[PDB]
């Protein structure tokens, strides 16, 4: 109300409204689902088009051979944060001959987002990210909020109507975690999860975007007729 | 190579009874080559006179600099700068270029307008003040000038006698220096009149 | 470059400058004009290190032309020469100094007088009846000292200049490929196309 | 953050005016009147000190008329402290020019420089403008005698006769009425003092409430002399012209 | 140059010769080498003459401001610390070699300072080209518990050793005495043992001896009225 | 962090007033009375030592300050603003003058430098004006004795005599009746004490009054002997006893 | 210069000559090379006098500011501050410093910091131009847990020999004793140590 | 009014409302505690299990500084991380210059001055965390707690977050009943109990317990996380006490 | 009304942020007192440990700035420690630059100038503290110099600071009106501390245990704070006469 003019102002109840307004931009964004087993980690994203002539906005970005994310909210902010992740992954490889741990990647994103919430002039990031990756401790899935809060999860979903997919994953938890050494079945569970967040529209060939990383699987994105198999 | 002896030239200043005198040669050269016989090395800001020997570009630059500074001084102080004060200004200005100095040998001469006291001073290229009672010398024939001044000078000379002493000191010193000569000027300075005299000398 | 001469006569200034451009072993050009018009009644000739000469001359030209437009007024030769001296005096204590020597020949329209200024790369300015840079003076000054008169005509100045050039062509080891001669007077700047 | 307290000194009004410039001009309208009159053989600068005291040391005092160099002087209207900042900058510019070209700075070039500085404060920096209006009286060998004025906007113009400060509307009408092109300095001296005597908010115009100056070629042969009048000399010219 | 400093009962004394040179040529025959940092803190300088004068004026200036700021009389240790930290920063390029002496509320002090920024404490010190000649005298005659009169005698004798035996030193002896609970007394030309003898001849010329080409009056006055 | 107040805090109001300067002058008006009187052979500056508590040692609080050996200053208004201005005034006398010309600045030019500092706090980014008016008394060789007032705006005026602060209007009227151009220094001190008594409520003695003069050279205060041209400071602060002696002949 | 620091039962003792030379001229024959950076942390200085004085002054400042905030610093901490200055500015310094101190917890400790800026904790250390001549003597005669009187004799005899052979060393032998009891200064004159 | 809109502004009370509003964010956070024992300190924190999808034991809240200091906080988690990152820089530069690892009181002031600096300007926001931290140094064990204002004190026991009143009461009992002191292994057990008792204020969602400790005898003065059997033993003890 | 939010003049010529900083000074509800002996300067301050979970040894508003200078603060602890750290840095820098220990009054002036800057520069807020500096200065002897958020400072014969400063001030005023001297005529610092505590008891009308007080003592060449047992010995001597 009087305490939402900038990010540097707490409300009387201890709230940061600009951060909450940035959080709101994610809810307006298109749905994207993340889930993993012990061998693989999968991103599924519902891409959004402007109209019938337009292309479908890309949702998934590769950060390294073993790591990448899906976005929901302001796409340019995801480009900035993903670029930063690419650099940090790359710094780790060049300097230490070491693949960046997914947990450490989350810590770096948290701290970068935090600086934008405590300083005058700037603004919070207006995007949410789902980071998947396979490192020395197996498969991983993270959820990034532009408040700075990063959370390691078995499965999750962010964007509009994401609650439906999130409840499904909460039921299916014991099943999909056990899908080891079977990428196609893990993606199926992700496609079935994101389907719980659909209304009116359905998953078409240029609508759906899937990415996977695993034990002997580099981070690879599937679009177009490559995802027709899963429709 | 040595910046203080590329262009050549000399300045000498002397005190007398209720008067000062400052004099200089007129030569500017490029080592062996004589370039100008009209290069005057004495300047004045109000009633304060400044002679400058050494590298000619710096002679010109410093003259323009002290004109600049004494003009602003006058506007703010609402009075002309005095020899004692100007001497400190020259010293300060040279020392601020301690590790990139002007290659010059300045000589201040004048009479304090309030006390009427004759005043002369000399400096090294870096600002060290030599405030002698008798005489100050500078330039490529400074040794020759020291010799001439030391023997010819006597205290409390009248203006017209001082003219003869300083003139003969300059002329004969310049004639023993390859890089000095080609004409000479002598200023005779009294409290409220200044006479400038060009001397006839050998032109080789 | 090599030889640049200047002579101020009764009603004009004459600048003579060599045409040769030598890059070590070969003479690459024999028609080079070592001069720039700074203003309608002010000409500057130049000689020194390669590149620096033209870079400096054109930089000065641009600055004087800028002043001319801003004030709708031509600076006096004295004012132009003082500006040029300061630039060179600034340059000598720079990281990499301009190695350029210049002569500034101008006609002062206010005073109705020709004026010749000699300035070396150190910023050493002198106003002269006749001047030169480098070794040019060593050969020519004895002739100029002898023959020069302040009331000379332009035609007499050119004759005395020819004698100077002939002496240079006789005793100088380098072939400077003749000179381009330009005259600065009340009507402006013109080139003597036959010399 | 800090934005909350920013007055934004360099913005346009909806009408296309610069708020702070307009309000600075309002400030200047309450300052003591300063008048400049240009004649064929010289320039006159006359200015009124603001409600003085009997204990003020007048002979050492200077609030209106300042010397920029030997050829150029200014009359001030507004904040004296602001004027002195600009005056010192102008004095330096004149010296920089003299050092560079070895010739005294032409009047307009100095005026343009100071006016450009004032302009800068209205377009960038977020600082308040200088609450000062100058009358420039000067001489050079190109245009001869010249009068200029500049105000906080950074706009300057040339004049034959001009006033700044208080009652400029009344003052400018009186000058426009009695001024002629073939006028001389001694006549301009009389006009300036007569104009101040009528426009003044004081009961009577006296020597202790005035600063006065003349730029004359009335210097021995082809050269120019600045004369900042002393208290006794202002008292004499007031009697001569028949005001006291 | 010969400069010395000598501690005594109730204070300290410094002394110096009065010859400044340019190579083998004597520029000034009566140079003042005793400089004031503050009223009761004096120093003598050797080496590059401009650097010695410049560094004492700068520290002297800052010392004065420091004294005003703290409402306390300046201390010698402060002058010492400011001098050495300045000189050290410039790594000997400022060629100032100083003997610093003075009195303050802490007591009487005597230090030497070298151009690279090192400092030393002592009861007797000497610096300059005549320092070895002076130190020979100091090592021969110095004792503990010197009186004021004995210290002035010793100091000036040490300068004399430099004057006579060192070619870089000559002319006169300057002395400054800084006693506790007293004003410092600067004794300019305390000794004058080198007055030039009368010349055999007067070299005053007959008027009109010099040939003149042109005469003119120089206008030193401002632009005139009327 | 960073000073993000890069804009002026003093600005022209629609009426043409500079609010913060006027308000600074209002703060000066509330301040304790101080005055200055110029004589033929000296200048006197005086003020009341308004002790905030009797347990406080008022000798440690110097309202009258030496700026140079021949220049002194007193104020009315905010004490802390004065104290820092004195520090800056002392330093600027060295940096912009003594280190250049080898001598102390004349009174008018030091005043000009102080005025410039005060002007800048009236226009620069993120600062308020100084809440003090200064009275600066001094002597120099070519201008003789002088007395200047300096206001928060940066404006300065030379005075024969004046007063600032609490009872300045009444005090200036008192000074107008008493002042003439033939006053000796002792007469000016006498008039100063008379004028200052009117604005003082409580105790009026050498311990509650601070008074200094710019007069003859004091070789006893120089600290050294041997240089004839150096004759000592002209600024001298009167002692508690010296004031009380003149209060008996009051 | 001849300097050394020796740990013993009750703490540590620093020792030094008093000669400072400019070439072959003895500029100061009564120099104090034992300098205090804290109450019971001292150092011996060798190399450039300007450098080692500048370093010591900076260290004293750092340990004073340390003490204001965190209480009394360890001898190790003092040695670390010395090292940091010497190591990081090795290109522009000529300093060989021995650091010696007394804690109650750690007792007597000695650290030597040679030209490079390395640190070496030792039972005793020797340094300076004169130290070269007494490596043999000191190695043969040093024992751990000596008494105060034995350690004074060891240092006195050692520096006596260093002074005897090194022209750059000489004058008086200064010593500073660091124990729980406090800080004791000792001095020994030529007539005493030359006849040893 | 308007005094609470900008940081570093004194209200007419003499208060900084923006700092007090930051405390509200701390009070909104989960419960975290600290217990000073005989030869060390124990830290514990309540981790709210928002969903079944949270991977157990992965989202670690307690952070180590250097190798001997433990830090835990309640409120805005990112602000706590920012503070710990600074702490690590402070501890690194201290050890770089002075060799010895940073003492706990020294470290406490480094955080304190940094948090206090964020109450001096309107261009920054105060920290939305209260941080409980400490460890073992040369002078023994130390426990501290640091508020948004920059205020900090040494503690016998400390608590912050939504269940701080409940926790404080339990800590006060331990101080009274154990004047001679508490052992490290006892403190771990008690820490588990207190977090479980303080969970009544956050009783809607179930939680995960996380404990760490520095102890001279048990961990050689190094910070370590309580894991496996020792953690389960503390959970069992805690679960036994609530029933 | 933004003239009350930042340090600019109100129409009355007042700085409200400075005035409100003075009010923050009493937020701790602690009273401090300082007096001078012959060879010493004593400062006492109330110690209140309201929480049982607090380590009472860490609860302090007295600081050892240098070896010679001590400082007690009246105001919130974060601002107190800000001032303490700065004063320590300034005192150390002074000694390094000028070669002698920073005097108590000079430090006070320096910290007062820093405070003055916060009253003039808008981006910096004043610190909500009153700083009382104590020492036995080598030139001036026993010294008490106090600084406040206005940037004001002055020397004191004795002084008091806190909510009940006026009661303590008047009590001290009345004593020095009797004795007619600028100090406590006493040889040992122990008895000067006993005087300080006795007169605080009389002024406030409250009795003190060993944990209710905090004492700092300045002597020649060192300032030190008393332990609880040192204070207990002091309280026993007071009660026995
Ligand atoms: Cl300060
Ligand atoms: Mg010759
Ligand atoms: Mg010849
Ligand atoms: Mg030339
Ligand atoms: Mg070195
Ligand atoms: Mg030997
Ligand atoms: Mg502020």
């Amino acid at each position: 109300n009087n305490y939402d003019g900038d990010t540097v102002t707490f409300s009387p109840t201890g709230r940061l409204f600009q951060v909450e307004y940035a959080l709101e931009a994610i809810k307006q964004g298109s749905v994207t689902v993340g889930l993993r087993s012990n061998t693989h980690a999968v991103l599924v994203a519902l891409k959004r088009n402007a109209d019938e002539l337009s292309s479908y906005q890309k949702k998934i970005i590769k950060c390294d051979e073993h790591m990448g994310l899906s976005l929901a909210g302001l796409a340019p902010d995801a480009r900035v944060l993903s670029n930063y992740l690419r650099q940090q992954c790359n710094y780790s490889s060049l300097v230490f001959n070491r693949k960046l741990a997914v947990e450490r990647a989350g810590h770096l994103l948290c701290d970068k987002a935090q600086k934008n919430t405590q300083s005058y002039g700037g603004r919070p990031y207006g995007v949410g990210l789902l980071i998947i990756g396979y490192d020395k401790s197996g498969a991983h899935l993270l959820e990034f909020q532009p408040s700075g809060n990063v959370t390691e999860l078995y499965g999750t979903a962010i964007g509009a109507r994401s609650q439906g997919a999130k409840t499904y994953l909460e039921r299916t938890l014991d099943t999909f975690i056990k899908i080891d050494g079977n990428p196609d079945e893990l993606i199926k569970a992700g496609v079935e999860a994101i389907s719980q967040s659909l209304r009116d529209e359905s998953l078409t060939v240029d609508n759906l975007s899937i990415a996977i990383v695993g034990k002997d699987t580099p981070f690879t994105i599937y679009d177009g007729e490559a995802v027709a198999k899963y429709i | 190579s040595d910046p203080s002896s590329i262009n050549g030239g000399i300045v000498v200043a002397m005190t007398g009874k209720d008067c000062v005198a400052i004099a200089c040669d007129l030569r500017l050269g490029s080592q062996s080559l004589g370039v100008s016989n009209k290069f005057e090395k004495i300047f004045h800001y109000g009633h304060v006179f400044l002679g400058i020997t050494g590298l000619a570009t710096d002679v010109t630059t410093l003259n323009e600099m002290f004109r600049y500074k004494t003009n602003l001084y006058k506007l703010k102080e609402e009075r002309a700068i005095e020899p004692e004060t100007f001497t400190q200004l020259v010293s300060s200005s040279l020392y601020e270029r301690r590790f990139g100095p002007y290659f010059v040998g300045p000589v201040v001469a004048g009479i304090n307008s309030k006390s009427g006291k004759p005043f002369i001073a000399g400096f090294d290229l870096i600002g060290c003040i030599d405030e002698a009672k008798d005489f100050i010398v500078s330039g490529t024939a400074s040794d020759q000038l020291f010799g001439m001044c030391e023997s010819l000078y006597e205290p409390n000379l009248e203006p017209e006698d001082l003219f003869e002493t300083i003139s003969q000191a300059l002329l004969n010193a310049a004639d023993r220096d390859a890089l000095s000569g080609w004409g000479a000027v002598v200023y005779i300075i009294k409290k409220d009149e200044v006479v400038k005299r060009y001397l006839k000398m050998r032109q080789d | 470059m090599d030889i640049i001469l200047g002579i101020r006569v009764q009603d004009s200034v004459i600048l003579a400058s060599s045409k040769a451009v030598t890059r070590g072993i070969s003479v690459l050009k024999d028609s080079d004009d070592k001069t720039r018009q700074l203003s309608p009644h002010t000409l500057m000739s130049f000689a020194g290190e390669a590149g620096d000469t033209v870079q400096f001359a054109e930089y000065i030209q641009a600055n004087i032309q800028l002043y001319s437009i801003r004030e709708d007024y031509e600076l006096s030769p004295q004012a132009v020469s003082s500006f040029v001296r300061q630039e060179l005096a600034k340059s000598i204590r720079s990281r990499r100094p301009y190695q350029v020597n210049v002569l500034i020949g101008g006609y002062d329209k206010k005073k109705n007088k020709p004026e010749l200024y000699q300035i070396d790369y150190l910023g050493t300015k002198v106003e002269l009846p006749y001047g030169a840079h480098g070794y040019s003076g060593f050969y020519t000054f004895s002739l100029l000292d002898h023959h020069y008169r302040p009331d000379m005509t332009t035609e007499e100045g050119l004759d005395l200049l020819k004698l100077c050039v002939q002496e240079l062509e006789k005793r100088m080891p380098m072939d400077f490929k003749g000179v381009i001669v330009k005259i600065v007077d009340k009507d402006g700047i013109r080139q003597v196309d036959d010399f | 953050g800090s934005r909350r307290y920013d007055s934004r000194t360099t913005i346009f009004s909806p009408e296309g005016r610069l708020y702070q410039v307009e309000y600075a001009l309002e400030s200047i309208s309450h300052a003591g009147t300063a008048i400049g009159i240009m004649a064929s053989d010289g320039i006159v600068l006359a200015a009124e000190r603001k409600v003085t005291s009997t204990l003020l040391e007048q002979d050492t005092s200077t609030e209106k008329l300042y010397k920029l160099n030997d050829k150029i002087a200014v009359a001030v209207a507004g904040l004296t402290a602001d004027a002195e900042i600009l005056i010192n900058t102008a004095r330096i510019h004149a010296q920089n020019y003299l050092k560079t070209y070895n010739e005294d700075i032409p009047v307009e070039i100095l005026v343009r420089r100071l006016s450009d500085i004032k302009q800068g404060y209205t377009q960038h920096g977020g600082l308040r403008p200088f609450g000062v209006s100058f009358i420039y009286a000067g001489y050079d060998d190109r245009y001869g005698y010249q009068l200029y004025t500049s105000n906080p906007s950074g706009n300057y113009t040339g004049w034959k006769a001009i006033s700044v400060g208080a009652n400029t509307s009344a003052a400018q009408t009186l000058l426009q009425m009695d001024y002629k092109d073939d006028m001389k300095v001694d006549d301009a001296i009389e006009l300036a003092l007569k104009t101040l005597s009528k426009t003044t908010d004081s009961s009577a115009l006296t020597y202790d409430r005035l600063e006065f100056a003349t730029i004359r070629k009335g210097a021995n042969d082809g050269e120019v002399y600045q004369k900042i009048f002393k208290p006794q000399e202002i008292k004499d010219i007031l009697v001569k012209t028949g005001i006291t | 140059t010969t400069i010395v400093g000598v501690k005594f009962n109730n204070g300290v004394v410094i002394a110096a010769d009065t010859r400044s040179t340019q190579g083998p040529i004597v520029a000034d025959k009566n140079c003042a080498k005793l400089h004031r940092i503050s009223p009761k803190i004096w120093c003598a300088g050797a080496g590059t003459a401009a650097d010695t004068e410049a560094v004492t004026q700068l520290i002297g200036s800052n010392i004065e401001l420091h004294s005003l700021y703290t409402s306390r009389e300046p201390r010698v240790v402060s002058a010492l610390q400011m001098l050495k930290q300045h000189l050290f920063k410039y790594q000997g390029h400022i060629g100032a070699y100083l003997i610093v002496a003075g009195v303050d509320p802490t007591g009487s002090h005597l230090f030497s300072i070298h151009a690279h920024g090192s400092t030393d404490v002592g009861y007797y010190l000497s610096l300059g080209s005549g320092s070895l000649a002076a130190m020979a005298v100091l090592e021969s005659h110095w004792k503990q518990d010197l009186t004021k009169e004995e210290a002035i005698k010793l100091a000036s004798d040490a300068i004399q050793a430099g004057i006579w035996n060192d070619l870089g030193s000559g002319s006169n002896v300057d002395v400054c005495v800084m006693e506790i609970g007293k004003d410092a007394e600067y004794l300019r030309n305390y000794l004058t043992p080198n007055v030039r003898e009368e010349k055999q001849k007067s070299y005053k010329f007959p008027r009109g001896t010099t040939a003149v080409l042109k005469e003119s009056i120089v206008n030193i006055c401002d632009i005139q009225e009327e | 962090m960073t000073d993000r107040y890069s804009f002026s805090l003093t600005t022209f109001s629609p009426s043409g007033k500079l609010g913060q300067i006027d308000y600074a002058l209002t703060a000066v008006k509330q301040g304790v009375t101080s005055l200055g009187i110029k004589a033929t052979n000296g200048v006197v500056i005086a003020t009341e030592k308004k002790s905030s508590s009797p347990l406080a040692m008022s000798e440690t609080l110097s309202k009258v300050s030496l700026l140079t050996p021949d220049i002194g200053a007193v104020y009315s208004g905010m004490g802390p603003d004065y104290r820092v201005l004195v520090d800056k005034s002392r330093k600027v006398a060295h940096t912009s003058y003594k280190r250049i010309y080898g001598e102390y600045p004349p009174t008018k030019l030091l005043v000009s430098e102080v005025a410039k500092i005060m002007q800048e706090a009236t226009q620069s980014g993120g600062v308020r004006p100084f809440g003090v008016s200064l009275l600066i008394a001094g002597h120099d060789e070519f201008n003789g004795f002088s007395l200047y007032q300096v206001d928060p705006s940066g404006s300065y005026f030379p005075w024969k005599a004046t007063a600032i602060g609490k009872g300045s209007v009444a005090a200036k009227t008192f000074l107008e009746k008493r002042w003439n151009d033939e006053l000796e220094l002792e007469d000016a001190i006498h008039i100063a004490l008379l004028t200052l008594k009117e604005s003082v409520e409580g105790e009026f003695n050498g311990d509650t009054i601070e008074l200094a003069i710019i007069g003859d050279e004091n070789p006893d205060l120089l600290g050294y002997t041997g240089i004839p041209t150096d004759k000592g400071p002209r600024f001298r602060k009167l002692t508690s006893q010296e004031i009380n002696d003149r209060l008996e002949a009051l | 210069t001849s300097i050394m620091a020796v740990t013993f039962k009750d703490g540590v003792i620093l020792g030094a000559d008093s000669r400072t030379t400019t070439g072959a001229y003895i500029a100061n024959r009564v120099t104090d090379k034992l300098t205090r950076v804290h109450d019971k942390i001292w150092c011996c200085r060798s190399g450039s006098a300007a450098d080692t004085q500048a370093i010591a002054d900076i260290v004293q400042y750092h340990l004073e500011l340390y003490t204001s905030q965190y209480g009394t610093p360890s001898t190790e901490t003092a040695a670390s501050v010395f090292k940091e200055l010497c190591y990081e500015n090795k290109d522009n310094l000529t300093a060989g410093i021995i650091v010696a101190g007394y804690d109650d917890k750690n007792k007597g400790e000695v650290y030597t910091i040679p030209l490079g800026g390395s640190v070496h904790k030792l039972p005793y250390a020797i340094a300076g131009s004169g130290s070269t001549f007494i490596y043999g003597y000191c190695d043969k005669n040093f024992r751990e847990n000596m008494s105060k009187e034995e350690t004074v004799d060891f240092i006195k005899h050692s520096l006596s020999q260093a002074i005897k052979w090194d022209g750059s060393s000489g004058g008086v032998i200064r010593m500073v004793v660091l124990t729980a009891a406090g800080v004791e200064r000792l001095i020994f004159y030529p007539d005493e140590y030359e006849q040893l | 009014t308007g005094y609470d809109l900008s940081n570093s502004v004194f209200s007419p009370d003499g208060r900084n409302f923006q700092v007090e509003y930051a405390v509200k964010a701390v009070e909104n956070g989960t419960t975290s505690i600290g217990i000073k024992c005989n030869d060390g300190v124990v830290f514990a924190v309540e981790k709210l299990i928002t969903s079944k999808l949270l991977v157990p034991q992965k989202n670690v809240k307690i952070q180590v500084v250097d190798r001997h200091i433990g830090c835990v906080y309640s409120g805005l988690i990112p602000d706590g991380r920012h503070l710990v990152n600074r702490g690590r820089e402070e501890a690194a530069s201290f050890k770089k210059l002075y060799k010895t690892p940073i003492p706990i009181p020294a470290f406490a002031d480094r955080l304190g001055q940094y948090v206090q600096a964020h109450t001096l300007y309107n261009s920054v926001r105060p920290f939305g965390v209260s941080t409980i931290f400490g460890g073992v140094d040369k002078n023994g064990a130390h426990l501290y707690m640091l508020e948004p204002s920059g205020s900090y004190w040494g503690y016998k026991g400390a608590a912050t977050g939504k269940g701080r009143q409940s926790a404080k009461a339990e800590l006060e009992k331990l101080v009274d009943h154990h004047p001679e002191g508490l052992s490290a292994r006892e403190a771990v057990k008690q820490a588990a109990k207190i977090i479980y008792l303080a969970h009544e204020d956050n009783k809607e969602k179930d939680f995960e317990l996380e404990i760490s400790w520095c102890s001279l005898s048990e961990t050689n003065g190094l910070h370590k996380f309580v894991k496996g059997d020792l953690l389960q033993e503390a959970i069992d003890f805690a679960q036994k006490e609530i029933n | 009304g933004y003239d009350r939010h930042i340090t600019i003049f109100s129409p009355e010529g007042r700085l409200y942020q400075v005035e409100y900083a003075f009010k923050a000074t009493n937020q701790t509800n602690i009273n401090s007192l300082a007096v001078r002996g012959k060879d010493c300067t004593v400062v006492i301050s109330q110690k209140k440990v309201p929480d049982k979970l607090l380590d009472p040894t860490t609860v302090s508003y007295i600081f050892c700035i240098s070896r010679t200078i001590g400082m007690v603060v009246n105001g919130p602890i974060p601002d107190a420690r800000n001032a303490a750290l700065r004063a320590k840095a300034e005192a150390a820098e002074f000694r390094y630059k000028y070669g002698y220990d920073m005097p108590c009054d000079v430090l006070a002036k320096r910290m007062a100038n820093l405070s003055q800057i916060y009253t003039q520069r808008a981006y910096m807020r004043p610190l909500g503290v009153i700083l009382t500096f104590v020492s036995v200065d080598e030139e001036l002897g026993p010294s008490i110099y106090k600084t406040d958020p206005a940037g004001y400072y002055v020397g004191y014969k004795a002084t008091a600071t806190g909510p009940k400063q006026q009661e303590i001030t008047t009590n001290l005023e009345n004593h020095f009106k009797k004795s007619k001297i600028d100090h406590i005529n006493e040889e040992s610092w122990e008895k000067v501390v006993e005087f300080a505590i006795t007169h605080m008891i009389d002024a406030l009308g409250t009795e003190f245990s060993k944990n209710d007080l905090e004492v700092g003592v300045a002597t020649k060449d060192k300032f030190f704070t008393l332990s609880a047992e040192n204070i207990e010995e002091r309280l026993v001597a007071i009660a026995e006469q």
